[PDB]
């Protein structure tokens, strides 16, 4: 068991079809809509800067 | 600290600080969002066309390399093709994940380029088809850019031949639409100028996702039959001054 | 420029608006819902596996003897009836009776019986294994872990 | 004898395999597959629980345990056929080389090593089918299931009875009295009981809360409890009342139904079991059917050439 | 009688499959009929009113 635990440790793809709960693809979402918020404010900051 | 520097404003504000990181901000949110709902906001250099030839020489003409696939009797630009446009030390590149420098300068490097797009190419499309909607990306530094992210799309069919799968046109369309539908977007006709006026295949969809205007620039290719009459002349003379568009037009340039 | 200048900056509101309609379903469905990413989904899978997985090692031999015995029993008994005990029952001396008997059973075990007692064990540990680590007769289970509690078992 | 052996009609041997194959698998499917479905009030979750179980279970195990059924069947009355004497009168003075025949015949009988991939399609097929529209079809099915569940109520009830010990009953009767487990059990069992008795929906699954409970409830009388002891008593009690349970419900499936009237009341008696029970049923007569027609083709052939 | 009442252990004369067939009907025509109010409200009320 901590073998096979290792191995999809390891299975990037094998844990992408199993984490498919919809809650992980939630999570994922809002960590996705964060880190484009925060390069489009530091974006926008930059243009302002340009300005 | 170095990483304020490098990351940042390394002497270059303007054409480093945040022309790169928007390189970044497109990847992202591509990477978040396969659609391009999202990407209304995010302004792109768009190329578009037909098969004309002369899509692959506007795109060197903004990006001053020879770094685009080159060919003849058939439409080489299966997928689209991001390059970051900036100011640098003249005549060097860097392709995406390849952890590889290029020269720009000889030959070796820009035939790297090119086949490395190709191959990229050749994983995006499946078989049965020509196009595939997946990205390839470049940095390109020189004196002769400007702080500029271009996308090299597939030239619009509207009909299938060949054998090829009858889904190619709608793809393309998907494809193309993906940016020409971008309110913020530039979009740069490529125009086989080879023809009457009276033959261009991309107009009616420019003059639906922006009459007004707005972002749609007309480029006419091989200028040189206009000099010996093989296109017509008056025609010529009436899309530079803009008589033939059924819509209104950004502008007009000569390639 | 100009456009990347007007444009751009007003991608905030959308970029909130969506950060706010996932946080909000979780506060309304999911209040401890953190950013359970590939990682950490799986991190407290492998936990509560590796954790239920001990506890299984821990199963008393009690438990472990009598369900053996039933099991087996189970597997052995209709044989035993049938093609030892009621063929044996033929003779009216008990002396072959029980001579047959033994043969039979003699050659049982070489052949069968010990190939039937491993079966056995090693379904019981399958059943167990199974108990602890599939869904538990209970409410209060929370199913995103199935996927990896059912491939790794 | 052995050509005597290959004159026995089809139907002993699609009845001897169905009946014996069923026997041992018939826990496994209760134990493994259909209780634990039983856990949820969502019969489509139940219906596609043990649907994906029996598919997996299906293709690794189930063909493998009814050839080795048909194997031995085949074995078992060939023996009987070789060395069963008659009546009295046998000739001792053959059984060893019958017996030394088989061992040899049996070495060499190698059942056909594909069967098992036409059983996967028709037990896929067997199991995929779960179109019941024929009442004889339900009737046959629910009466057999409620024997194996009461085979399985029976087999908890006399392990409770050591677990617990002889009731009043007996000890007064017989001189008999308790282990000081039996009387825990009894009265842990009695805990248990009284919350069933309001919780009758209780799930399987026990809380630590519910241990604790029954443990200060019970030391409140002077008895103190092993959590482990009371775990092992919930187990076999659990099934009693489930079991009885069940058995209700089959008793209101057939009876409900078979009330004309009430076929127009939509009650919350979905006997999703019998649907299980009855396509593992079919699904093993189709088995024992196949392992037949490979018995008398192939394999017993096989054993005479042998 | 009831899709499943009308089948397990009991001598129905009914036999109905139209019900079946028909709530079908009416539970796909509802969801369509979401999914377009969902689309008109969201799309195409404001594009209408845009133009
Ligand atoms: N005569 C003429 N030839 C051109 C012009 N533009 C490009 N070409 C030639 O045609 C090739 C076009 O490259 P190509 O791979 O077909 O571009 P793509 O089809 O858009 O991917 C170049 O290598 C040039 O040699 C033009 O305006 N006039
Ligand atoms: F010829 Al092309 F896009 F490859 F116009
Ligand atoms: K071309
Ligand atoms: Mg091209």
């Amino acid at each position: 068991v901590k073998e096979v635990l290792e191995d999809f440790a390891e299975d990037g793809e094998k844990k992408i079809k199993l984490l498919t709960g919809k809650r992980v693809q939630l999570a994922e979402d809002l960590k996705k809509v964060r880190e484009i918020q925060e390069k489009l404010d530091a974006f926008i900051e930059a243009l302002h800067q340009e300005k | 600290v170095l990483q304020k520097d490098d990351k940042g404003i390394h002497h270059r504000k303007l054409k480093k600080s945040l022309i790169d990181m928007y390189s970044e901000v497109l990847d992202v949110l591509s990477d978040y969002d396969a659609s391009y709902n999202t990407q209304d906001h995010l302004p792109r250099v768009v190329v578009v066309g037909d098969q004309s030839a002369g899509k692959t020489s506007v795109l060197e003409m903004i990006a001053q390399a020879r770094i685009f696939p080159r060919g003849s009797g058939e439409m080489m630009t299966r997928s689209p093709v991001k390059v970051t446009l900036s100011e640098g030390p003249h005549h060097v590149a860097l392709f995406k994940d390849s952890s590889r420098e290029f020269d720009l300068t000889k030959e070796e490097d820009l035939a790297a380029l090119r086949h490395e797009i190709e191959l990229r190419m050749r994983k995006n499309v499946k078989e049965g088809c020509t196009v595939s909607p997946e990205t390839i990306s470049l940095n390109v530094k020189g004196p002769g850019l400007q702080r500029m992210v271009l996308v090299d799309l597939p030239g619009v069919i509207n009909t299938v031949t060949s054998g090829m799968a009858p889904d190619t046109k709608e793809t393309i369309f998907s494809i193309s639409k993906a940016y020409m539908q971008n309110p913020n977007a530039i979009i740069l006709c490529i125009q086989d100028g080879s023809v009457d006026a009276e033959r261009s295949i991309v107009t009616d969809l420019v003059s639906q996702m922006d009459p007004h205007g707005r972002r749609t620039i007309f480029v006419l290719t091989k200028v040189d039959l206009a000099e010996k009459n093989v296109a017509s002349p008056s025609r010529i003379q009436q899309i530079i001054e803009g008589k033939l568009f059924p819509m209104k037009a950004l502008g007009y340039f000569a390639v | 420029w100009k456009m990347v200048r007007e444009s751009v900056e007003q991608q905030a509101d959308s970029f909130k608006a969506t950060r706010f309609n996932l946080e909000t379903e979780w506060k309304n469905n999911y209040p401890r819902l953190r950013e359970l990413d590939r990682n950490e989904l799986f991190e407290k899978a492998k936990n509560e596996i590796l954790d239920e997985v001990i506890s299984l090692s821990q199963v008393t031999p009690k438990h472990w003897e009598e369900i053996l015995q039933q099991s087996l029993w189970e597997r052995v008994s209709t044989h035993v009836i049938e093609n030892i005990y009621l063929p044996a029952a033929q003779t009216m001396n008990s002396g072959t009776f029980n001579t047959t008997v033994d043969i039979k059973l003699k050659q049982w075990t070489d052949k069968q019986l010990p190939n039937k007692a491993v079966e056995v064990a090693w379904e019981t540990l399958q059943e167990e294994f199974s108990r602890f680590m599939t869904e538990p007769k209970g409410k209060e289970h929370d199913d995103i872990f199935d996927k990896l509690k059912e491939a790794v078992k | 004898e052995v050509i005597s052996l290959s004159q026995v009609t089809p139907k002993h041997w699609e009845e001897i395999l169905q009946q014996s194959l069923w026997e041992r698998v018939s826990t496994h499917v209760i134990e493994n597959i259909y209780l634990p479905a039983a856990q949820t009030m969502n019969s489509g979750t139940f219906n596609t629980t043990v649907d994906i179980k029996l598919k997996q279970w299906t293709d690794k195990q189930l063909p493998n345990k009814a050839v080795e059924v048909a194997w031995e069947t085949l074995q078992e009355e060939f023996s009987r056929f070789m060395t069963e004497p008659k009546g009295k009168e046998h000739d001792d003075i053959f059984d060893k080389l019958k017996e030394a025949v088989k061992e040899e015949s049996i070495k060499r009988h190698k059942w056909n090593d594909f069967a098992e991939d036409s059983l996967r399609v028709i037990q896929h097929n067997a199991l995929e089918d779960r179109s019941i529209s024929d009442k004889q079809q339900w009737d046959a099915a629910i009466y057999f299931m409620e024997e194996a569940l009461q085979a399985r109520l029976k087999d908890t009830e006399n392990a409770i009875e050591n677990m617990v010990g002889p009731d009043w009953k007996k000890r007064w009767l017989y001189w008999k009295n308790r282990t000081q487990e039996q009387c825990v059990h009894n009265e842990t069992k009695n805990e248990l009981e009284k919350m069933l008795k309001c919780n009758e929906e209780h799930p399987a699954y026990l809380a630590s809360d519910e241990i604790t409970t029954v443990r200060k409830n019970l030391e409140s009388r002077g008895v103190e409890v092993d959590p482990s002891l009371i775990k092992d008593t919930w187990h076999q009690v659990y099934r009693r009342h489930f079991l009885k349970t069940a058995l209700n419900h089959c008793n209101l499936c057939r009876r409900g139904f078979y009330y004309y009237q009430r076929h127009f009341v939509d009650s919350e008696l979905e006997c999703n079991d019998v649907v299980l029970f009855w396509r593992i049923q079919r699904m093993l007569a189709i088995t024992a059917n196949t392992l037949r027609q490979q018995l008398t083709n192939t394999e017993v052939r096989r054993l005479e050439k042998n």
